[PDB]
C-alpha cells in the first residue's frame, strides 16, 4: 500500500536495508508486483541530498537509497510495520530528481 | 470474475473520481494558479484548496449528468462534491491537483482527461450491468 | 545515456526481455547503477497491457511493449551493449512512470 | 576553500569533471528560474499550445523577460557558468533570454507545486548555490 513502510524479511539483506517504503500507485494494486525503494540505516554508511532524502521516524533515522527503486514480488511485503505519508512530497520529488533532474 | 468486476468498480470510482477533480481544477485555472503562487508550501496549498467551494464553470453540464452519482466512491463523505451551487474538493483531488505536470495544461492533454472521465461513467455503467 | 537501449545479455532473461532502456537522468551518470524499464515482444503477450502503464515502442529492433511496472535498478556492467535510443518516447515513458506512481 | 572535490587522486581531472557537471545542472536549473519569473506567461503559453510538442516549440521560438532574475543572469560570472557547448543564439540577447529545447522540456516537467512560495525560492537558491560552486572550480583551475 503506497507508502507504507515494510520489514525486510530476507535475513541477507536485512543489514544494509532493514525497511523498504511501497511507492507504487495503489490504483494499480492488482498488478502482482510493487515498486519499493530501500531504507539504510545512516549509521551504515554523505548522500545527494535530493536523491536520497532522510527520515526521521520511530524505528530510528534512515536514507532512503531511491536510486536502488526496484519492483519484487508482492509476497514480500508480508510484514507492515509503518507509514510515511506524511513523507509523500519528499519521496515524490527524489524520484523526480532520478528521472527528470528537475 | 465477479470479485474481478467488483474490483475494477471500486478502481473506476476512484479513478473517476480523482480525474472529476482535475476537470473541476482546468475549468478555474487562473483562480487555482494564482491560490498555488501565494501559498508558502504545498500544505498551505492544499488547505486552500479544500476549504472553499469552486464554481463549476464550463464542466457544470458534465458534472450534473445522470451516471454521475453512481461514480462517486463508498468512502466519500456526504460534504464533498457539490453543494450547490459549488464543488468542495478532497484532500486526494487537493493533492492530484498539486502534482500535475504544466504539460497536462495543453489542449490535447486537458481533452484526455475530460475524455477519460466521461469513459469512465460509461465503464462504471457497464461494470454495474455485469452484476 | 537516458533512454538508451540496451541488449539483455542474460541468455536465461532475454527471451522475454530482450531489451531494456536506461531512464535514470545524465545529471546522475556518475552512479554505479541504473534505473531500468525491460521492454517485451507484444508477440509473447497472452493478453492486453493498460496502455497508460505499458507503452507500445515499434523500432527497428522489433514491437514491444515497456513494461514500466517492471522498472528495476541495476548494476552498471549490464549495460554493455546499447543498440538504440529512444528519446523520442520521451514523454510517453516519462506519463507511464507518473501513471506507476502519482495515479494519474 | 569549500572542499568542492573529494581528495583523491587525479584532483585536477576531477575537478574539471564536477565543473563540467555543475554547469550542466545550472543550465537547467537557470531555465527553471527563468520561467519561475514569468510563470503567468509562460503558463499561458502552454494552455495555449494544442501538445507539448507544440508548447517546446513555443517556449524556444521567443525571448522572456529577464524578471526576478535579470541580476544573476547579466553578472560576467553567470555568462562564464554557460555550457560550452552551447551556441550564441541562446541565453541573453537584446534584454530577453532564449531558451533551448532542455529547459524547455524541463519546464514543461515542472509540478505545479513548484509554483508555491517556499519551493520557487528553493529553486532559486538550489541556482545560486551552483553558480558559487561553478566560480570556485574555475578560480582553482585558473593557475
Amino acid at each position: 500500500s503506497q507508502f507504507t513502510l515494510y520489514k525486510n524479511k530476507d535475513k541477507s539483506s536485512a543489514k544494509t536495508y532493514p525497511y523498504f517504503v511501497d511507492v507504487q500507485s495503489d490504483l494499480l494494486d492488482n498488478l502482482n508486483t510493487r515498486l519499493v525503494i530501500p531504507l539504510t540505516p545512516i549509521e551504515l554508511l554523505k548522500a545527494p541530498s535530493h536523491l536520497c532524502p532522510t527520515i526521521h521516524i520511530d524505528e530510528g533515522d534512515f536514507i532512503m537509497l531511491t536510486q536502488q527503486m526496484t519492483s519484487v514480488p508482492v509476497k514480500i511485503l508480508s510484514e507492515p510495520v509503518n507509514e510515511l505519508s506524511t513523507f509523500r512530497n519528499e519521496i515524490i520529488a527524489a524520484i523526480d530528481f532520478l528521472i527528470t533532474g528537475i | 470474475m465477479t470479485r474481478r468486476t467488483i474490483f475494477e468498480l471500486r478502481k473506476a470510482r476512484d479513478r473517476a473520481h480523482i480525474l472529476e477533480g482535475l476537470a473541476l481544477a482546468l475549468a478555474n485555472i487562473d483562480e487555482i494558479i494564482e491560490l498555488i503562487k501565494n501559498a508558502p508550501t504545498p500544505a498551505e496549498a492544499k488547505e486552500g484548496l479544500i476549504s472553499r467551494g469552486w464554481d463549476l464553470g464550463n464542466v457544470a453540464s458534465m458534472l450534473e449528468r445522470a451516471g454521475t452519482d453512481a461514480a462517486r466512491p463508498d468512502w466519500l463523505e456526504p460534504e464533498f462534491g457539490i453543494r450547490e451551487g459549488k464543488y468542495f474538493l478532497t484532500e486526494q483531488q487537493a493533492q492530484a491537483i498539486l502534482e500535475l505536470r504544466l504539460h497536462r495544461l495543453t489542449g490535447l492533454e486537458h481533452e484526455k482527461i475530460l475524455d477519460e472521465y466521461k469513459a469512465l461513467l460509461d465503464e462504471i455503467a457497464e461494470l454495474m450491468h455485469i452484476l
